[PDB]
């Protein structure tokens, strides 16, 4: 749904500049949220295997 | 004899390969997945005019981007067991059909895709140690 919304938003934004451009696709790659410093969702996964 | 030249384009079933890249499932678990795609040239005129010279690198980049997008969109749905149980079974076929099918088609560029496979699934270090 974010892929759906961002495309229409950008197309509506680029209208007045009148650049004459057509957008083929709007692709969305990985969205890692750990900020590379809070890589401690590892323990939140390692909770199961220790309780059992 | 001297006004023109012509370009020879391969037609064999070409093979694209890559390296590992991470993912995520809804259980917050994360995997490692590697794959490869079989691609064939559908219509030669559109291909040559579009890709700009017909050397493999740009076609590789296009397919790489589009494949990463569609796969990562798909695996994000199903659960951790559902990867390992049947990762071929409906993942590969569904993503093939969706990727192969106007603009945004990946065929509009002039490329035909044969089939898609998954090669290996590992786990991160800490979870491996725990199990």
């Amino acid at each position: 749904v974010i892929r759906s919304d961002t495309q229409r938003e950008l197309e509506e934004t680029i209208r007045p500049y009148d650049m004459g451009i057509t957008l083929l696709d709007v692709n969305f790659q990985a969205a890692r949220p750990p900020e590379e410093v809070k890589a401690a969702f590892d323990d939140a996964i390692a909770a199961r295997e220790n309780e059992q | 004899p001297f006004i023109e030249t012509v370009k020879m384009l391969d037609a064999r079933i070409q093979t694209m390969d890559n390296q590992a890249d991470r993912f995520v499932t809804k259980e917050k678990k994360d995997l490692i997945v590697d794959s490869y795609i079989k691609w064939r040239i559908s219509d030669f005129s559109r291909y040559y005019l579009a890709t700009g010279g017909g050397d493999i690198s740009q076609a590789e980049v296009l397919l790489k981007r589009k494949f990463s997008d569609r796969l990562r969109s798909e695996i994000g749905r199903l659960d951790v067991k559902d990867i390992v149980t049947d990762s071929r079974g409906r993942l590969t076929l569904e993503v093939r059909d969706a990727l192969n099918s106007n603009p945004n088609s990946m065929a509009a560029l002039g490329i035909e895709v044969v089939d898609v496979r998954i090669k290996q699934i590992n786990l991160p270090t800490e979870v491996s140690e725990a199990i």
